[PDB]
């Protein structure tokens, strides 16, 4: 149980800091 | 109607080694080379397209001569999910033909 | 002799080729398998290309001419060596300078070099 | 210092889903795969993302522009990365005697 | 330059290829080899050659499975050929 | 298609140096790199070995093309076992 629920606690934190706004590019 | 223009060309020049000059003797050779490539690319990409009895040149076509010919994967496209891939499709007429060489190799 | 073969020698005898190699049989069977396997293997990418079930004709009449250019492309045609010639043979020939030694093209078309080698240390 | 330990916990804990490349993989196969599969094929495709980034890190500072990515220094990288045979294509039927 | 400091590295080896063999096809390739340096570059750069693709027709017979004496057979040395540039095609059965 | 590494991309491109916040139509050209290279490694792993997807084949084409993909690929097999030993 706790390999369950701490696998998606260090891909939870990889959508807070990487990625805040989105950009493009002509 | 040109499509390249001799700026975008001597940038292309200047990307590599920026101390490095063209001659008009190559400058106008590395333009034909341009467009004789792009007729064919398409030459050959419109009867993928008159093959799949279809009037649209799609990105599927010009794909597959690149892929096949020049060697160029392009990659920000995209393309729909392959199929899965058939291995082999060999035959009866191939397994009992085949089937006769071993028999006669060790019996 | 297979019958593939018993027709490989009609074929160069039909030619002007009487005394010819034994393992020129051999090997014009190895070229007529590996030419058949080949445009067979570019009719089986169009087919699936043009998402269809089996191989038709005209599949392979399409694998025939689009590798006529890569596989087996052409000397150039009759109509482009003589556009190209009757320009070249309208510039006059150039006079002779009187004495020039050997008559050489320019020094960087020609071959003659310093011509190093390493140090054998 | 502040933004290497942020960058460097990046470099780790970022990962494909095995969730997916196992939905993947078996949408080429027809029929399934394996655990130990689909945890190295998770593993070199990072390895391959590291291989271009890296690279095309290389077009950017060989050029005058700044760390942001454009994609002219992504198909730079691919360009760059098949003349060393880096990334393989099994549709072109190559010959080296000519 | 990597290739000169490389060449320090060979004056201990001795190809298989003789001097004599490659001196000879550097001379219908157009050139007669002065430097008995470069007659053992171009022969040990083709000797790997062959090097490579009799191992990965090893590995291709050794990812079927027999484990005794292994035999160079054109199903293992046919898709070693292709992953360079060599694309055989023998027949068989001829009709 | 859809995207299917869209978020876990940005995350990786950050740790390889790039930026915080990509370019979208750089994340476009990554994400068609990774279908191409699962596939075009996995069309030709099923001629090779056997007609199947055993992992003993996967390992070849690491050697001789790259040796960061196979120095990679043995520490993630060797993990597998010291993280089954841990329990």
């Amino acid at each position: 149980v706790n390999l369950s629920e701490e696998s998606a606690r260090i891909l939870a934190t990889n959508s807070e800091l990487v990625g805040t706004l989105t950009r493009s590019c002509k | 109607n040109q499509v390249l223009t001799k700026k975008k060309l001597q940038d292309l020049v200047r990307e590599v080694d920026p101390n490095e000059q063209l001659d008009e003797d190559v400058e106008e050779m590395l333009l034909q080379i341009a467009d004789d490539f792009i007729e064919s690319v398409v030459t050959a990409a419109c009867q993928l397209a008159r093959h799949r009895k279809s009037s649209t040149l799609e990105v599927k076509d010009v794909q597959l001569h690149l892929e096949r010919q020049w060697n160029m994967w392009i990659p920000g496209f995209g393309s729909e999910e392959i199929r899965p891939y058939k291995k082999a499709c060999t035959t009866e007429a191939h397994k009992q033909r085949m089937a006769l060489i071993r028999k006669t190799t060790k019996k | 002799m297979p019958k593939d073969a018993q027709m490989m020698a009609q074929i160069l005898k039909d030619m002007g080729i009487t005394e010819y190699e034994p393992r020129v049989i051999n090997q014009m069977l190895e070229f007529a398998f590996r030419y058949v396997t080949t445009i067979l293997d570019d009719a089986k990418i169009y087919s699936s290309h043009a998402k269809k079930a089996t191989v038709d004709a005209d599949d392979v009449r399409l694998a025939i001419q689009c590798r006529a250019d890569q596989s087996f492309t052409s000397p150039p045609p009759r109509d482009f060596l003589l556009d190209i010639a009757r320009q070249r043979n309208q510039t006059p020939l150039p006079l002779i300078k009187p004495y020039s030694g050997p008559r050489l093209p320019p020094d960087r078309y020609c071959l003659t070099a310093p011509n190093y080698r390493l140090k054998s240390l | 210092s502040e933004e290497q330990l942020n960058r460097y916990e990046m470099y780790r804990r970022s990962a494909f889903p095995k969730a997916a490349i196992k939905r993947l993989i078996q949408s080429i196969t027809g029929t399934s795969v394996s655990q130990n599969v689909v945890i190295a094929m998770s593993g070199i495709s990072k390895v391959f993302v590291g291989e271009v980034v890296e690279e095309a890190l290389d077009v950017c500072e060989k050029w005058g522009e700044m760390p942001p990515l454009q994609p002219k220094h992504m198909r730079e990288a691919v360009r760059r990365l098949k003349s060393k045979g880096q990334i393989p294509n099994s549709k072109h039927k190559k010959i080296i005697f000519f | 330059t990597p290739l000169v400091d490389f060449l320090m590295q060979l004056e201990d080896y001795t190809p298989t290829i003789p001097d004599a063999v490659t001196g000879y096809y550097l001379n219908r390739a157009g050139f007669e080899a002065s430097d008995p340096r470069i007659i053992r570059l171009i022969s040990l750069a083709a000797q790997k050659f062959i090097s490579d693709i009799a191992n990965d027709a090893l590995q291709h017979c050794k990812m079927k499975g027999k484990d005794r004496k292994y035999t160079l057979t054109m199903e293992d040395l046919t898709p070693a050929l292709s992953e360079y540039g060599i694309n055989v095609k023998k027949p068989h059965y001829f009709t | 298609r859809k995207r299917l590494f869209s978020k876990e991309l940005r995350c990786m491109m950050y740790g390889f140096g790039d930026d915080q916040n990509p370019y979208t139509e750089s994340v476009d050209i990554l994400e068609d790199l990774v279908i191409e290279f699962i596939t075009e490694m996995t069309h030709k792993a099923m001629s090779i070995g056997r007609q199947g997807r055993v992992q003993v084949e996967d390992i070849v084409f690491l050697i001789r093309k790259d040796p960061r993909k196979f120095a990679r690929v043995k520490d993630l097999l060797t993990m597998n076992e010291e993280l089954k030993r841990a329990r």
